[PDB]
This record gives structure tokens, sequence and C-alpha cells, in this order.
RNA sequence: AGCCAGGAUGUUGGCUUAGAAGCAGCCAUCAUUUAAAGAAAGCGUAAUAGCUCACUGGUCGAGUCGGCCUGCGCGGAAGAU
């Protein structure tokens, strides 16, 4: 997980879910590619 | 061909060896010999098809023997001598599948004292002679002349193209036996002088002064104050972290101006610690290329009575000391890294 | 039909068997022998000529046994001798490599008519011709 | 959007280099069969291979797809009795 103010989609499988009133990116291909905003 | 022959002929084996070790699939699983073999395909298929060429004209050179009563002595005489001559051409094209930059001359007197500054005199015009006819461009960054003829110390800088390719030679003690002009009587004498021919190189100094690998203290001063030092924080500390050189400053009332000029000290006193070592590395090369002239190591010798050069590196004496003097001495030149480069490529295990 | 298993069409030209990187680890990864090319591939060699780029089938079981069938040369290499070039483009639109006639590509095409799919033969001269352009060959009028 | 099917042909290209083949970097980016298919957008080889996408056919079957201007909110947001 990498926590940064800007989530942003870095592959074409990186989706947008809000989760408990936060927002991050998870993608079922690359697991480097999962974040969160904060 | 004294070795070179003998070095293909025995390594002419390795050439279909590489091959052999193409087709094995043991050597697949690693990479590094595949890659060596890859590069070294028998002898690079443009230099293969050459050799392809080259045999054919060897195999032309094998018939036309097993036939009597006929005065046929010319067509394989010339037969014969274009297939020699092929084969030279062989020889240099594949010899020819770095260093060649401006170079450094420098020349002084050995054994001998006012004959020795003759010498080199002599022998810097020699030098000056080939380089001018070269289209290239001699300069004399100094000079130590020899109270009576030439210099005790001439040391010039040669600019051009494959300069150092060509006069790297040179370097170590040149003998000369001859009657001097500094003798009331007719004693033959023998002195000798001392070459050395250095490259240029790039003079980059990188003010590291880069931040991001400091470390800085801020701490009190001692000594008479008052109640104003005791509470600031006046004096400063910068460690350099690459090098552990350290310097502090207090001498000043302000944090800033101690801090900036201990800065500035750091950076003089890391530039020094850098330019000390370029010199003592310049200075121990210089010192193991030139020797000590001593007339008992020497690379050749220059027989005046005799008219003959002759140069112990290859054990080779020629009768045109006159030409060689007049600064024709590429045929010396040329037959010394006829002998280098065939070792080049003979040290490849 | 099967499909691909262990054979790649990558190797130089038919002329001789070359035992050459091309050829020896083309196969010494997937095994048989290099040297078995100046016999069975080179049987049919002695016909063409000496120096033909062909691409040739190279399909290898786990028993070592091969068996090759070849095809016609690819266009690129096929008009080289029937167009005088050695070299080849990389900037065609700059400068030119040579020139070529119209004419002389149709009468090789029914070579590669056989394996090659198109409504007729001069079909073919488009397809050749629009490659050609790419290899700064200019077409004679 | 799903769910089935296809997703083709001479570049083993010169151009660079040992090896570069759509997918390492220098140019060009045509043509054929076709309903479709890029002389290649992605994953993947030392080099091949191999793996997706575009695009095109069948079921489903009613809506669906992104910018512009605006109101109020969300994150970015850590200190000492
Ligand atoms: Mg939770
Ligand atoms: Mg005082
Ligand atoms: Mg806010
Ligand atoms: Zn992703």
């Amino acid at each position: 997980m990498k926590v940064r103010a800007s989530v942003k989609k870095l592959c074409r499988n990186c989706k947008i879910v809000k989760r408990d009133g936060v927002i991050r990116v998870i993608c079922s291909a690359e697991p480097k590619h999962k974040q969160r905003q904060g | 061909k004294p070795s070179i022959v003998a070095k293909l002929e025995a390594l002419h084996e390795r050439h279909e060896e590489v091959q052999a070790l193409l087709g094995d699939a043991q050597t697949i699983a690693d990479q590094e010999r595949f890659r060596a073999l890859s590069r070294e395909y028998a002898q690079l298929s443009d230099v293969s098809r050459c050799f392809t060429d080259w045999q054919q004209v060897q195999e032309d050179i094998e018939t036309a023997q097993m036939m009597l009563d006929d005065p046929e002595m010319r067509e394989m005489a010339q037969d014969e001598l274009r297939e020699a001559k092929e084969k030279s051409e062989q020889l240099e094209q594949q010899l020819q599948v770095d260093d060649e930059r401006n170079a450094f001359l420098e020349v002084r007197a050995g054994t001998g004292g006012d004959e020795a500054a003759l010498f080199a005199g002599d022998l810097f015009r020699m030098y000056s002679r080939y380089a001018e006819a070269r289209r290239w461009r001699v300069e004399i960054m100094s000079a130590s002349e020899g109270e009576h003829g030439g210099y005790k110390e001439i040391i010039a800088k040669i600019s051009g193209d494959g300069v150092y390719g060509r006069l790297k030679f040179e370097s170590g003690g040149h003998r000369v036996q001859r009657v001097p002009a500094t003798e009331s009587q007719g004693r033959i004498h023998t002195s000798a002088c001392t070459v050395a021919v250095m490259p240029e190189l790039p003079d980059a100094e990188l003010p590291d002064i880069n931040p991001a690998d400091l470390r800085i203290d801020t701490f009190r001063s001692s000594g008479a104050g008052g109640q104003h030092v005791n509470t600031t924080d006046s004096a400063i500390r910068i460690t350099h972290l690459p090098t552990g050189i350290v310097v502090e400053c207090q001498d000043e009332r302000s944090q800033h101006k101690n801090k900036a000029k201990a800065l500035s000290v750091l950076g003089a006193r890391i530039h020094a610690a850098e330019m000390a070592k370029r010199q003592q590395a310049e200075a121990s090369t210089r010192r193991n290329l030139l020797g000590s002239g001593d007339r008992s190591d020497r690379n050749r010798t220059y027989n005046f009575p005799q008219g003959r050069v002759t140069d112990h590196r290859i054990n080779l004496t020629l009768y045109r000391l006159d030409e060689v003097m007049e600064g024709k001495l590429d045929m010396l030149i040329e037959p010394i890294i006829q002998e280098h480069q065939a070792d080049q490529l003979a040290a490849l295990s | 039909a099967k499909k691909v298993q262990a054979y790649v069409k990558l190797q130089v030209a038919a002329g001789m068997a070359n035992p050459s990187p091309p050829v020896g680890p083309a196969l010494g990864q997937q095994g048989v022998n290099i040297m078995e090319f100046c016999k069975a591939f080179n049987a049919k060699t002695d016909s063409i000529e000496k120096g033909l780029p062909i691409p040739v089938v190279i399909t290898v079981y786990a028993d070592r046994s091969f068996t090759f069938v070849t095809k016609t040369p690819p266009a690129a290499v096929l008009l080289k001798k029937a167009a005088g070039i050695k070299s080849g483009s990389g900037k065609p639109n700059k400068d030119k490599v040579g020139k070529i006639s119209r004419a002389q590509l149709q009468e090789i095409a029914q070579t590669k008519a056989a394996d090659m799919t198109g409504a007729d033969i001069e079909a073919m001269t488009r397809s050749i011709e629009g490659t050609a352009r790419s290899m700064g060959l200019v077409v004679e009028d």
C-alpha cells in the first residue's frame, strides 16, 4: 500500500472504490498499484 | 609472419571449437560463453568471407602444378606473388579487426651532460620533423636549455589525430655513441637521453558541496561573551559524509557568517585533497615510464661512426641512421606495432 | 493439423550447411544435428542456386529426428539479385536506394503465387510494390 | 456491459548491432483475402515462442455513453498541564 494525497489509475485494471469514507485504488493484475488517499 | 601465422594456426581450431560449443545446449543455460562465441564467430563473418576469398586464391595456387615440359615459370610466379599480396592484405584487414588523442612529449638529458643535451636537441628535432610531415601541431610548453647546445629538458604538446597511437612506443631511454662536439681529442663517447610520452585527460573539478550529504551541528561557543554567548548557538560544524572531512567555525558572533566561511573552507580543503592525489598519480606514472637514463636501460642505440640504428625490443638493426635523424622514423615504429597488436588478439583467454 | 510445436523458420541462405550460429544453436537448443544439413537439406539446394535466403520448417520432436519443408525466399531478399541492390532502406524517404522496373516483379510473383493469397497473379504486384516502396525501390515507368 | 465465435496473409526486412522478428532504440506504416483484424495499444523472450486488446459475426434486450457551466459537501489535515 502506498499512501498519497493523489490516487490515480496507473493501468487498465485499476479501479476506484470508496470504502468507509476513504477513496482507494485496487487492480487485479499488479499488486504494486493498490493505494489509498491519506 | 613470425608467430601470428602460428597464433592463427593454433587458434584456427578454436574457430571450429566456437562452433562446436554453439550447438551443445550445455552453454545455453548461461549467457557469457554464448555471448563470447557469438562475438567470436569464426573470424567475424565479414573477415570470414574474406578468408573464403583467400582460400579460393590458395586453391587456385594449389592447381596447375602437376604438369611439366613447359617454360611456365612466370604465371605461377605472379600467382604466388598475388597470393602473398592478398595474404598480407588479409593480415592487415583482420588485424584491424581507445587512445587516439593528443600527447605530451617530454625529453631530457641522461648520462653525458652537455652531449646529452645536444642529443636531446637532435632527438627533439627529429620528432618535430616527423610531426610537421604529418599535419600535426607542435607547441613548446616549456624549455630548459643546455648551456652549449640543446635542452636540459624540453616538454612539448602535440595535437592531432592518432598521435598517441603512434608515439606511445618512444618512452624509455635512447643511447647515442659518437664523437662529441665538446671534445678536444677524437675519443668516442656514449651518452643517453630519456623520453616519456603521455596522453591528455579531462580535468573536471566538481564542487561536491551538495548539502544532501552533509551533517551540520550548531552549538554554543567558548570564551568571553557575558550573558549573550551562553544562550545562543553561534558555533557551526560541518562534516562531509562521503569523504569524512570535518570543519568547524566559531570565530564570529553570527551563525550565518560562521556557516558561510566554514563551508568555503570545506570546499577548498576538499578540492586540495583531490588535486594532491592527481599530482601524485601522474608523478608516479611519469617515474615508471621514464626509467633512469644510465646507458644500461635503453630501447634503441644510435651508432654514428657506423651509421646504424638498432632496436632492442624486437631485435631489429638498420643502416639508415641519416634518414632517421631527418625525420623518417616511421620504418622504426611500423614493425613494433606489428608485434604489439599481434599480442592483443592472443590475450583473449 | 499439428500447429507450431518446436519449429520456427529462421536460418541463412540454403547454399550450404554452413555450421554457423544461424543454424547450429537454431537447432542446438532443440536437438538433432548441425552437420546433417549437407545431405538431406542440401539435396535440393543443388537444384536452385547457391545463396538463396529461404526459411525452412525445422519440425523436431523429442525423438531428435526432424523433417524439413522449405518455401519461397521472402520478397525482401527475393528482389535483390533480381533488382541488383544488396543493401536496403531505413531512410526510404530522405533518399532512395536505387531503381526497379515495374515489369521485373510480376514475372517472379508466380514463384510466390502458390504460397501467397490473392484473387489472381496481378494482385500480388500491389503487395510487393507497397513493400518495395518501403525499401526505397523507385518504380521505373 | 455481460455471455459464445473469430480476431487472418510474404518483415527468419534491410535500416543498428553478435541477436533483435509488431511490443529496445533508429525509417516507413503499403498491399491481399475479407464480416472483421493494427505491417501493432498491452503482458511476455538473450533471441523465438507464448498471452490480451482493438475490431467483426450470434443470444439478450431496453436505453446508454463523455465533455461544459454551476450549489453544497469528501481527502490532503501531526505537539506538548
Ligand atoms: Mg475498516
Ligand atoms: Mg569583553
Ligand atoms: Mg477542504
Ligand atoms: Zn493497476
